[PDB]
């Protein structure tokens, strides 16, 4: 009784683009599907719907620039003439009064620009300064494009006390984020910090060390 | 056709 | 169709209550088929209550909502540190006449905390990064309430303008704080050029503003 939704990356305006919702434990003739967006910081969106039998109906605004169908495990949402005003997170859902199961959601872009690993540098821990027997250290995740980019500390390991904060649109069009951890001040000469950073639309993966400096 | 509730409602 | 949603923020202490309202600017389907959502940033929404009043599974009996027609509100009692979040209302309506679904546009709930001053720490740029032509020099203002702050950038006293951005996490989940990063951007030609770097802070829980610094290279 899951979903996932797959497909979204980096297209150029008019560039068609298909996103699928696949489907887990569902039996898809029994239930309404639902696409809905959500572009960054901005509300929830509807698109459209697929019913029962396959039938379909969209949102006022889609103008027929989305298409809605499905198979017996997936949801397609074909999106026609995409422009930049089309970037945001796609979630499918299943229900068509109301929504009980969601996916993930699937990222897409629509822009001219071209993909851009980033450079992941350290935010040393402070030799001499703490601001409460805590120290603050971090990575910075440097100029990249599209999004998104995913951060970890220790593999998973070390969740408490991280703040990954989000990306900001840097005036080069590239995007830059940092995470942080408040860790023991007494820790930072035997714990090791690693930060794992991943940036799959460039297949970039970096796995960085961050120590205090000499 | 269907009924709309059939098709699109739960 | 337009729903409209009580505007953000609604606030509340732990313990107390918030109410959110929905008004859609047409009758839902058969006046009841109006469901709520809540949505942390970076997941998927959750449903919490269906065809009006109903109580979706799993969720706390802490959720209560009523109403009919176009008219909706969601009630939120002995509010927790995780209550913290957006709501959503959806309207379903008559697909041969209208459009079959809508959102709300979303309410903010903020949950109220006692005030805490930021911990600020600052981070020169690495020798890394020098190599590529640029520097970032980051400051950190961590676990502060509210959400209100002031970050000041000065390079050898020197007010800078223009060359800095910063990022705000959503309210922690389990201690209703705020944390803020400024990142100041400068070219490694300018950065190289001077000295004294310093991160200015004002924030209501602090008596004067605080400031960190550090010297280039040392």
């Amino acid at each position: 009784q899951s979903e996932e939704e797959s497909g979204g990356r980096l297209v150029t305006p008019e560039t068609p683009l298909t996103l699928t919702c696949t489907a887990s434990g569902i039996d898809l003739s029994k239930w309404p599907m639902t696409w809905v967006r959500q572009a960054p910081g901005k509300g929830l969106e509807w698109i459209g719907i697929i019913g029962r039998s396959g039938s379909t109906n969209y949102a006022s605004w889609a103008k027929g620039r989305f298409t809605i169908s499905k198979t017996s495990t997936t949801v397609d949402l074909k999106m026609t003439s995409p422009t930049t005003e089309d970037t945001a997170t796609y979630f499918c859902a299943r229900g068509g009064s109301y929504y009980d199961l969601w996916g993930q959601g699937t990222l897409v872009t629509v822009s001219s620009a071209s993909t851009k690993g980033p450079s992941v540098f350290p935010l040393a821990p402070s030799s001499k300064s703490t601001s409460g027997g805590t120290a603050a250290l971090g990575c910075l995740v440097k100029d990249y494009f599209p999004e998104p980019v995913t951060v970890s500390w220790n593999s998973g390991a070390l969740t408490s006390g991280v703040h990954t904060f989000p990306a900001v649109l840097q005036s080069s069009g590239l995007y830059s984020l940092s995470s942080v951890v408040t860790v023991p001040s007494s820790s930072l000469g035997t714990q090791t910090y690693i930060c794992n950073v991943n940036h799959k639309p460039s297949n970039t993966k970096v796995d960085k060390k961050v120590e205090p400096k000499s | 056709h269907h009924p709309m509730t059939e098709e699109f409602k739960n | 169709q337009v729903l409209t949603q009580t505007a953000s923020p609604v606030s509340a202490a732990v313990g107390n209550t918030v109410t959110i309202t929905c008004q859609s600017s047409q009758s839902v389907w058969k006046n009841n088929d109006l469901s709520w959502y809540q949505q942390k940033l970076g997941q998927p929404p959750k449903l919490l209550i269906y065809y009006a009043s109903t109580l979706a599974s799993g969720v706390s009996s802490r959720f209560k909502a009523s109403g009919s027609g176009t008219q909706f509100t969601l009630t939120i009692s002995d509010v927790q540190c995780d209550d913290a979040g957006t709501y959503y209302c959806v309207g379903s309506y008559d697909c041969s006449s209208a459009d079959c679904n809508a959102f709300g546009g979303g309410t903010k709930v903020v949950v109220k905390r006692t005030v805490a001053a930021p911990s600020v720490f600052i981070f020169p740029p690495s020798d890394e990064q020098l190599k590529s032509g640029t520097a970032s020099v980051v400051c950190l203002l961590n676990n502060f309430y509210p959400r209100e702050a002031k970050v000041q950038w000065k390079v050898d006293n020197a007010l800078q303008s223009g060359n800095s951005q910063e990022s705000v996490t959503e309210q922690d989940s389990k201690d209703s704080t705020y944390s803020l990063s400024s990142t100041l951007t400068l070219s490694k030609a300018d950065y190289e050029k001077h000295k004294v770097y310093a991160c200015e802070v004002t924030h209501q829980g602090l008596s004067s503003p605080v400031t960190k610094s550090f010297n280039r290279g040392e």
